[PDB]
């Protein structure tokens, strides 16, 4: 019975400091990077991954909050089973630690109009070992929606946190996957009829041969988890040949910058 | 001294700063008496009294002084009787002083005296002070006392024209600043960082006069940068032999003696010791000492001490009590009125009368601040900085004026604000200091500055001071008020630091130059004179007398210490000191060395702000900041609060710091007092400590961290955080508007595109929409556009166009804007490139042009980006990516030609008695590339293409056609270009023993004068030439048959296409080959050249088989190569010079020990510093390598001849220097001594590159980078002087190989690397210089449509480039619709240009015809721009002034170098020059030429390198005057263009219009024209007709010198003409008027025109004028050569029946005299 004579007071500790704190050092990261690589699909598309650009993707992230990118790339000359990963575009978009939310809008830009679509990466916070039901809904639909996506050509590339470095798979929908994933309003973890079948992996290689590049937002910026009010399914957007600024930039949290000064 | 010590300097360092004492005895003035009261001690000192004025003591009336000094002290009637007992000292004599006297003694006149002195130093007789030709610095300890020093010394010296002024902390404006302020008022401290610098065009050097006020400031913490301004000031008046005067001003404290010593002051001539009876007001003073140690207790005791004094003197005395803070000036005035309520007291302050009070009450309710309504109301006022100016002027004034009685204050006000009060109270002596980290006492300097305040001057008797204490420091304050606190030295304290500032600055190179160095501080005499203080025995002492070795132990320790924290490499068995980056950051930057130990070991490129606060907060200033219990609370709900994460815990002063900065910069306002004082100290400093952390970071080149740290730099100095909106940045916008702006979250950038109506919709507030437009388009806004040009598939030219996109507005943006350029990688990781960027307003509209190389590979990569940021607007940048998708590279370049293992060809091979008698006595064989060629060369016609590294003997297959062509005709002609004139002098030298003196034909070298060289080319076999000399010539091929009948046309290296001046090069090539393809017989071309990537292009242009073009790549040199590149990272280019010397010697000692040595240094300074260098270190080096190889008895003969002192001194030790200021015969019998094997080094000015008539062993390139004093910027050697330069290593008959050490800064490494070891890719300028060219052949009628000028073009090497590499001629395609598009723009745009200045003219579009500016440009060879604004500058009212100012902006004169200073000294006779302009102009290349031609004018003969300047003007003189002529005679008027037409002769003559014509001839004196004007009348035919022995007896001159003067006077033009018109009558209105005028010479031509005040070799020439003199309508003109008779007519078209007479003009362009002017009538 102590109210009285054992008294102490709480001192705030806003959760995204620490994250913060972690984010900053993500580059230590980027020189471990292993990719599953397991003898899977022989015969489908092969995809090559710049460094580059994704050493920058990894920087650019959170710890916690998904940030994706959309993949454009081409096939090597008298060489078309493979798909080489030329671009990375990062559009408006915030996260949670299991799904990413864009816009509904595909990037449109002259620099892409030679390329093809290739699908998307995302980071995640762990090494699961099937791809996310989040995953299979989210690319049917956008397959739904979008025709350039061909289920045989476009994949998904899950970057997940293991511990001290960084592992790479990428999977692809089956027939059934999309079929399935196109018609899933459950968002959670074990929605109705998801199945196994759904994808399969993909063959992935990271190179060095050559250099992907960036394209980001004309008049903003890619994040917006500081912002999401200001997100919108339905949001339009403009690119530009520029390279993304990382998670906690000033420009992506101007509220922590404006409002304990003014106040 | 091997065997030495490393000391701790903590343990020397008096810790308690200014407020140690060094004496243990105190004794008071007679009449001293303590009163003891309960808790405190009072002790009472008397007011002392006047010495009596004694001997010779009367105050000096101002009329007595020295007249110029009168202005001065204009409203004083005598002097001071300090400044009397001063005044022969300070205004008489230029001796240094030290005048120690009381605060308020009148000091500051005697330092006014001084300055006089300097200025009367610079009086001419105009009255007028050379303004520009001195500099006074004048140090004050306190900001406040500089501000009122210049508003004082400007009042007083204004009389004079002389600008007082002080030094704001930018950099780029102060320069401005310094420029045109005589005298300079700073602190220690920014003089100390402006000397750190250095640098180049500093102003430092104009300094003669350095005042150090309140000297004893030595005894302070600050009294160590004294030490080092006065140890800098008088090692550099050794090191220039330019005197500095040094005066010291000091209160009277021990140890004045020692001071004078440490100022190099005479105590005999020039010490003044004032007792404080000379105090300009009696003192009595009150001590309280404070014994109670408990606070609160002392707190009531203070307070009652306080009213109790007060009341000694309420309503008698207005009383000034002095506190430490801005809070405890009102919390301390308060405590009194509340004292005053409390009893009947608050009466006794404000009168019975009601002035005053209403007053008060009236200013009270004017509302001047809340504590002001409170206080002012009552009689008490507060005064301190926080207050607004019109508060702070209002208590000033309402003190004065006697309304307040008590005044309330902080130091500031007795610093920089001048008002005494009768009583002076200071209300306790304990000040929190934030670099301690604690509380700590009053410095000694405030508080006698603040006792100084007390008394009135003139109002008052006495002054009473009042000081409250602890009781401990009475015995101090006793002591500083008294005599008797001595004035110690505290270097050690700051000893590293100090010592790497002298490191940095090139002064201290080893521990000995330290130890001398250390042998001027104060801390030296301090130590000699009292050891025992600073640590040393008094058997130490006697053990080294001089205290070397302690000097050494010092020295020693703070190098360690340095070499640990990586500013510096200590060897400690040489005991040498290498600068570093990491040093020189922390000199420039004011940074200990502690701090950039730890930015070293933290910063990485990895870091984000997280990370880079804390590595500011980590700083060593901040060293003593602690987290008080009491501050925890407030640091708490800011830490949580700020938008950086703090990661280290709260209890860590690291945190507290970062915490700080945070607030600081989103302006939190704190509560906590040690909170406020640490933050203001934190953020002092956060700016020079995050500038060096800008610097370093982005000369490693981190894209990412550099943007950051400049982003901190600015947010610190905004106080704003880049989320904030940019508007905000313009102080005049209000800020509810920016509130209102910021709310709407919008973004800034879309403001661009909207007017201002739907501006003020936006923001909701219409009425303001007008205005932010205007703010949203003065924001700075650059545009960038970029040109890639692909110099290689691996090297990347970007030639960058900067167009500024806002409005400028001075208010707003001042002088100029500057940003950075930041090339980026793909990635944005990397920054492959950056410069400074200023923009100027004077150029706010101009497009501006950068251009660099940036490396690229293969695959290429996406892109690269180019960021241009502001350096100091926040949130202004602007990114281009630069994509690399259609870059279209060119196609790798061959291989080179294989060197075959032919045996070596012999002499004999000539099958040629004659011929071998050349090279027989030379060597035996061939070399291995003229062994290959030579089949070739001697047995064919074809047209071959040479190209071979510089000394492979590429000039002996020259001389192989040569004796072909010899061969061949009898009477061939072959011409020889070579691009450079001193390349042409000496192959004239060699071409000259070879084929005239042994094989007797006839060499010529063109002169540039076309009648003797049509003469030359007609007469000559061998016709050597420079390609501007050739052009002239050969445009006129059509009409000159000489230059089709040239059999061999060599041009030597070509490779200079690619070059400056490569256009006119391609041009003549280009006619030659278009000149063989219309004759019957073809003209053979042989080329020259250093090794080409792209050499099939050259010969395909040039027309060499694929079998006859040789390109062998530069690892075919005869004499091998070894060639070294030693990267410097050091971007400060003294620094970096410093950092390469001794390298410069271990190069001499490793590659080239025993073989003479050639070092190319970028600059003339640079290569006498360089020889006494490399003289210094030889003699430092115990294994000596020396350099005199020949006997010093053989070198005295060759040794007197020189001028020279320094020269001879280096010479005697074996090491020469050339530079462009020496004497031709200087320059000569230095090389050769060189040539002797006499002296084994030589160090030459970069600028001496192609004209030096010696090679070497080893050739060193120190820098790669000179100077440009018109850009004021550094600017890259081209690669063709690095060529050069490395071809100097080379002796085949002597040496196995040579080896060159090429030194560059690092950025530039790699470049070298790849453009020196392969072969050079060669590119062509034309399209950017074909104005002149085409003018010309539309002239000649070449050109005659646009079709013909396409057709021209395909002749060109740039057509031949631009299908090989179209990127960089800016195609996009080599198709032939591409190719035909292109080249018809260019076309078009020449042609346009052309048009539009009325030189042709465009019929139908489609024709083009010559017009009379471009026949005059063409003749005169003039550029068309020259021309063109010739016609819009001339009227027929200019004069010769007005001449010689056009001819002086003539495009011609563009390139004349600049060196400036002397110019602004000769400025000074444009009051005595006949000359009138009105224009204030400099360093400006058509100024330097307006001065130098009324130089030579009034032949003022006196500089060397301005001289070979004023010659090069002459060159080019008397082509521009007679187009000047011309351009006037089709204006037909008569006044300028016979002005213009005697212009001619004067500059051939050296005279202006006033001077008589007897100053032609020889050995004549301005004594002799008033002798020859005595005895007679004033002609040079006048003085043939003297007497010969009457002339004799007139002359008074030599028998040889009369020789000269007959001589001259047979070379005088002595001539008569006869007017004649046929049909004299019988003529008709508009009708033929035909004047034939004979002209008979007296005596055949004997020679050219004599006249040696003029370089080139003239023809006399004439021009016959007919032109009415009242109507200036010039009827005809003609221009005529004569040799003895000559008949020239001249036709013209009558105006009217109306029968009239012509005044008719025979005029010379060379001989002044003898023109004649008749007259003759014609009747219709
Ligand atoms: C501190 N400057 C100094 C110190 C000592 C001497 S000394 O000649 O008296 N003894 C070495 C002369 C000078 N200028
Ligand atoms: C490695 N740090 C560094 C590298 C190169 C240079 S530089 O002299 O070549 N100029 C950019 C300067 C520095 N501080």
């Amino acid at each position: 019975g102590p109210l009285g004579s054992m008294t102490q007071t709480f001192s705030s500790k806003t959760e995204w400091r620490v994250r913060a704190i972690s984010a900053a050092n993500l580059h230590l990261r980027t020189n471990h990077i292993y990719v599953s690589s397991d003898d899977i699909k022989e015969t489908g598309y092969t995809y090559i991954l710049p460094k580059n650009v994704l050493k920058k993707f990894i920087c650019i992230s959170d710890l916690r909050a998904q940030i994706a990118g959309y993949l454009y790339g081409v096939s090597p000359p008298d060489n078309p089973q493979v798909k080489e990963i030329r671009c990375i575009v990062m559009v408006p978009q915030w996260g949670t630690h299991q799904t990413v939310h864009l816009p509904g809008q595909l990037p449109q830009h002259e620099y892409l109009k030679e390329m093809e679509p290739l699908g998307w990466i995302h980071t995640q916070p762990n090494e699961s070992p099937q791809l996310s039901p989040q995953d299979v809904t989210t690319h049917a639909k956008i397959m739904a929606d979008n025709p350039s996506w061909d289920g045989e050509k476009t994949i998904i590339i899950t970057c997940s946190f293991t511990p001290g470095s960084c592992t790479l798979t990428a999977y692809k929908l089956t027939p059934s996957g999309y079929e399935w994933g196109r018609q899933n309003t459950d968002k959670g973890n074990n929605p109705k009829g998801y199945l196994p079948s759904h994808y399969e992996r993909v063959q992935m290689l990271l190179s060095d041969r050559f250099l992907g590049f960036f394209m980001v937002p004309a008049q903003s910026s890619w994040n917006y988890n500081f912002m999401g009010v200001r997100h919108d399914p339905n949001m339009k957007y403009e690119l530009q040949l520029a390279n993304p600024k990382e998670f906690y930039h000033e420009v992506h949290r101007p509220s922590h910058f404006l409002n304990f000064a003014l106040l | 001294l091997a065997p030495r010590q490393v000391l701790d300097l903590e343990d020397l360092v008096f810790t308690q700063g200014s407020h140690f004492m060094a004496n243990k005895r105190c004794q008071l003035p007679d009449g001293s008496f303590r009163r003891q009261r309960k808790g405190y001690e009072e002790v009472h000192v008397p007011a002392l009294k006047p010495k009596p004025f004694g001997s010779e003591e009367q105050l000096l009336p101002v009329e007595k002084l020295p007249k110029y000094a009168q202005a001065g002290f204009e409203g004083f009637k005598t002097l001071n009787r300090i400044q009397s007992k001063l005044y022969r000292a300070a205004l008489e004599t230029d001796e240094n002083l030290l005048l120690c006297a009381p605060t308020g003694a009148g000091k500051t006149n005697v330092a006014l005296m001084c300055m006089l002195r300097e200025i009367g130093k610079h009086i001419n007789m105009d009255g007028t002070i050379n303004v520009d030709d001195f500099k006074i610095i004048y140090i004050a300890p306190m900001r406040s006392l500089v501000q009122e020093m210049v508003g004082s010394f400007g009042k007083r010296l204004a009389t004079y024209g002389i600008t007082v002024a002080e030094l704001t902390g930018d950099h780029q404006l102060c320069k401005e600043e310094i420029s045109a302020t005589q005298i300079i008022v700073c602190t220690p401290e920014k003089w100390d960082i402006i000397t750190r610098k250095g640098g180049e065009r500093t102003y430092t050097q104009l300094v003669r006069l350095i005042i150090l006020d309140e000297i004893h400031l030595l005894h302070d913490d600050r009294g160590p940068v004294l030490e080092a301004l006065v140890a800098r000031a008088i090692r550099n008046i050794e090191m220039t032999q330019e005197d500095v005067r040094l005066i010291g001003l000091s209160a009277t404290l021990p140890n004045y003696e020692d001071v004078a010593t440490f100022l190099r002051v005479d105590p005999a001539k020039g010490l003044f010791y004032f007792d404080n009876s000379f105090r300009p007001v009696p003192l009595e003073q009150t001590y309280v000492g404070i014994t109670e140690k408990k606070a609160i207790k002392r707190f009531q005791i203070m307070n009652e001490i306080v009213y109790e004094k007060i009341m000694e003197h309420a309503g008698k005395n207005q009383v000034l009590v002095f506190v430490h803070s801005r809070k405890e000036t009102g919390k301390t005035a308060r405590a009194i009125r509340d004292m005053c309520l409390e009893k009947d007291t608050l009466g006794l302050f404000l009168r019975e009368g009601s002035a005053s009070t209403e007053v008060l009450r009236t200013e009270a309710e004017q509302c001047k601040n809340l504590e002001l309504k409170d206080l002012l109301p009552y009689g008490f006022a507060i005064h301190h900085a926080g207050m607004t100016r019109v508060d702070r002027t209002l208590v000033e004034d309402l003190f004065a004026d006697k309304h307040i009685q008590v005044l309330v204050s902080t130091a500031t006000l007795a610093w920089g604000v001048n008002l005494p009060a009768h009583t002076v109270i200071i209300k306790g002596t304990q000040v929190y200091s934030p670099e301690k980290g604690r509380w700590t006492e009053l410095g000694a300097l405030d508080i006698l500055q603040m006792l100084g305040r007390a008394g009135r001057p003139q109002y008052d008797t006495k002054g009473e001071g009042i000081l409250i204490t602890s009781h401990g420091e009475l015995q101090y304050y006793l002591s500083l008020l008294n005599q008797q606190l001595p004035i110690e030295s505290q270097m050690v304290s700051k000893l590293p630091d100090m010592l790497n500032a002298e490191i940095v600055l090139g002064n201290v190179q080893n521990a000995k130059d330290a130890v001398n160095w250390l042998g001027y501080a104060y801390l030296y005499i301090r130590m000699l004179r009292s050891p025992t203080l600073y640590g040393i025995s008094h058997d130490d002492l006697k053990g080294d007398p001089l205290l070397d070795q302690r000097r050494l132990d010092l020295v020693h320790t703070a190098a360690l210490m340095l070499d640990k924290n990586n500013l510096v490499k200590y060897d400690k068995k040489t005991g040498n000191f290498q600068v570093t980056e990491l040093g020189r950051i922390a000199s420039h930057y004011y940074i200990t060395n502690d701090t950039v130990q730890t930015y070293n070991q933290l910063l990485k490129p990895t870091l984000s702000e997280i990370e880079l606060f804390r590595v500011f907060s980590l700083s060593s200033e901040f060293k003593n900041i602690t987290v008080r219990e009491e501050e925890k609370l407030e640091l708490q709900k800011l830490l949580e609060r700020v938008p950086i994460p703090v990661k280290e815990s709260i209890e860590e002063p690291s945190a507290k710091i970062n915490v700080l900065l945070q607030a600081f910069i989103s302006q939190l306002k704190l509560e906590g007092f040690a909170l406020m004082a640490d933050m203001v100290y934190v953020t002092q400093s956060a700016g020079r400590l995050m500038r060096a952390i800008f610097e370093i970071v982005l000369n490693r080149g981190w894209a990412q961290l550099t943007d950051k740290t400049l982003n901190l730099c600015k947010m610190i100095d905004k106080r704003m955080w880049q989320s904030m909106c940019p508007l905000r940045q313009f102080r005049k916008l209000p800020e509810e508007v920016v509130k209102k702006i910021e709310k709407k979250n919008f973004p800034f950038e879309r403001l661009y595109d909207l007017n201002h109506n739907e501006i003020g919709e936006l923001i909701r507030m219409p009425k303001m929409g007008k205005t932010i437009h205007k703010y949203v388009h003065l924001f700075p806004k650059l545009e960038l556009s970029v040109h890639l040009q692909p110099i290689t598939r691996s090297t990347l030219k970007v030639e960058l166009t900067i167009t500024p996109d806002f409005q400028w507005d001075e208010k707003v943006h001042g002088s100029s804007e500057a940003f950075w350029i930041l090339v980026e990688d793909v990635d944005s990781e990397v920054i492959l490139h950056h410069e400074y960027f200023l923009l100027k307003a004077k150029y706010a509209q101009d497009e501006h042009l950068i251009t660099f190389f940036v490396p690229v590979f293969e695959p290429l990569p996406p892109q690269y980006f180019i960021r241009v940021v502001s350096d100091r607007w926040l949130s202004c940048e602007t990114q281009l990516p630069v994509s690399f998708r259609h870059l279209i590279l060119p196609e790798k370049y061959p291989p080179p030609t294989e060197l075959l293992d032919l045996q070596p060809l012999p002499v004999s091979a000539l099958r040629n008695s004659a011929f071998e008698s050349l090279y027989q006595d030379k060597f035996p064989f061939f070399n291995p590339i003229q062994t290959q060629v030579f089949n070739t060369v001697y047995n064919s016609d074809d047209n071959v293409f040479v190209g071979a590294p510089t000394g492979s003997g590429k000039t002996i297959c020259a001389e192989f056609a040569i004796l072909r062509m010899l061969l061949q005709s009898s009477e061939g002609r072959c011409v020889y270009i070579t691009p450079m004139e001193a390349l042409a002098e000496q192959v004239y030298m060699d071409w000259y023993e070879k084929f005239q003196d042994r094989l007797n034909k006839k060499v010529v070298l063109l002169t540039g004068e076309t009648s003797t060289d049509l003469k030359l080319l007609g007469k000559g076999n061998i016709i050597i030439s420079t390609p501007e000399k050739w052009d002239i010539l050969s445009r006129r091929w059509k009409q000159r048959k000489n230059v089709q009948n040239i059999n061999l046309f060599v041009v030597d290296e070509v490779h200079l296409i690619g070059g400056e001046n490569g256009p006119v090069l391609e041009v003549i090539c280009s006619r030659m080959r278009y000149i063989s393809s219309q004759i019957e017989r073809p003209i053979r071309i042989v080329a020259l050249s250093s090794s080409l990537s792209n050499a099939k292009d050259v010969a395909h242009w040039l027309g060499c088989s694929a079998t006859s073009t040789f390109n062998f790549h530069p690892n075919v040199r005869p004499v091998p190569l070894e060639l070294h590149i030693q990267g410097f990272n050091i971007s400060h280019t003294q620094t970096r010079l410093l950092s390469m010397a001794k390298p410069v010697y271990h190069a001499i000692t490793k590659h080239s020990p025993k073989k003479p040595v050639i070092v190319f240094v970028p600059s003339r300074k640079q290569t006498r510093l360089t020889a006494i260098d490399i003289l210094t270190t030889c003699a430092a080096d115990i294994q000596r390598q020396r350099f005199l190889h020949c006997t010093e008895k053989d070198l005295i003969p060759y040794l007197e001849k020189l001028s020279d002192s320094t020269l001879k001194e280096t010479l005697l030790n074996g090491v020469g220097y050339l530079h462009e200021g020496l004497s031709p015969m200087e320059r000569r019998l230095v090389e050769q001594l060189f040539s002797s094997g006499a002296i084994q080094v030589v160090v030459a000015s970069r600028s001496l590159c192609w004209g030096m008539n010696v090679a070497a062993h080893l050739v060193i390139i120190m820098d790669t980078q000179y100077y440009n004093g018109k850009i004021h910027a550094y600017v890259d050697y081209p690669i063709y002087d690095v060529l050069q330069m490395v071809g100097h290593a080379n002796r085949p008959l002597q040496d196995d190989e040579g080896r060159c050490v090429i030194m560059c800064q690092g950025s530039k490494k790699d470049f070298f690397k790849k453009f020196l070891y392969e072969p050079l890719p060669v590119e062509s300028h034309l399209d950017h210089c074909m104005h002149d060219h085409f003018n010309a052949e539309i002239v000649t009628k070449t050109i005659e449509n646009k079709q013909d000028a396409v057709d021209y073009l395909t002749w060109t090497f740039l057509y031949r480039r631009m299908t090989q590499n179209p990127n960089y001629y800016n195609l996009q395609g080599i198709s032939h619709r591409h190719l035909s598009d292109h080249l018809s723009e260019l076309v078009e745009q020449t042609l346009s240009d052309l048009e539009q200045s009325k030189c042709i003219s465009i019929e139908d579009e489609m024709d083009v015809a010559p017009l009379n500016l471009g026949m005059i440009a063409a003749y005169y060879y003039i550029n068309y721009t020259t021309i063109e604004l010739f016609s819009m500058s001339l009227n027929a009212k200019t004069k010769v002034r007005g001449l010689i100012e056009i001819i002086s902006n003539a495009a011609e004169y563009e390139n004349i170098p600049i060196r400036h200073h002397e110019d602004n000294l000769l400025r000074q006779l444009a009051q005595k020059v006949p000359h009138k302009l009105n224009n204030p102009k400099f360093n400006d290349p058509h100024v330097k030429t307006n001065l130098l031609l009324q130089a030579h004018l009034s032949r003022m003969q006196l500089s060397a390198e301005l001289q070979s300047d004023t010659e090069e003007i002459l060159s080019k003189a008397i082509r521009l005057i007679q187009a000047c002529v011309d351009v006037l005679s089709s204006n037909g008027w008569l006044s300028p263009a016979l002005a213009a037409m005697e212009l001619a002769q004067m500059v051939t003559q050296a005279m202006w219009s006033k001077d008589s014509y007897l100053k032609q001839l020889p050995h004549f004196t301005s004594e002799h024209i008033k002798r020859c004007t005595d005895k007679g009348v004033e002609s040079v035919f006048d003085i043939m007709e003297m007497e010969d022995e009457e002339r004799n007896a007139l002359l008074q001159l030599t028998d040889s010198q009369i020789a000269d003067v007959a001589r001259f006077c047979n070379r005088y033009p002595n001539i008569e003409l006869s007017y004649e018109v046929v049909d004299k009558d019988s003529i008709r209105s508009g009708g033929p008027v035909v004047v034939l005028v004979q002209l008979e010479r007296e005596e055949e031509v004997t020679g050219p025109v004599i006249a040696p005040l003029f370089p080139q070799k003239r023809e006399e020439g004439w021009w016959v004028v007919i032109g009415d003199a009242k109507s200036n309508s010039l009827i005809s003109i003609k221009r005529l050569t004569l040799q003895q008779k000559a008949k020239v007519k001249l036709d013209f078209v009558a105006p009217a029946t109306g029968a009239h007479n012509y005044t008719l003009y025979f005029m010379s362009d060379a001989y002044m005299g003898c023109d004649q002017e008749y007259k003759f009538s014609v009747d219709v």
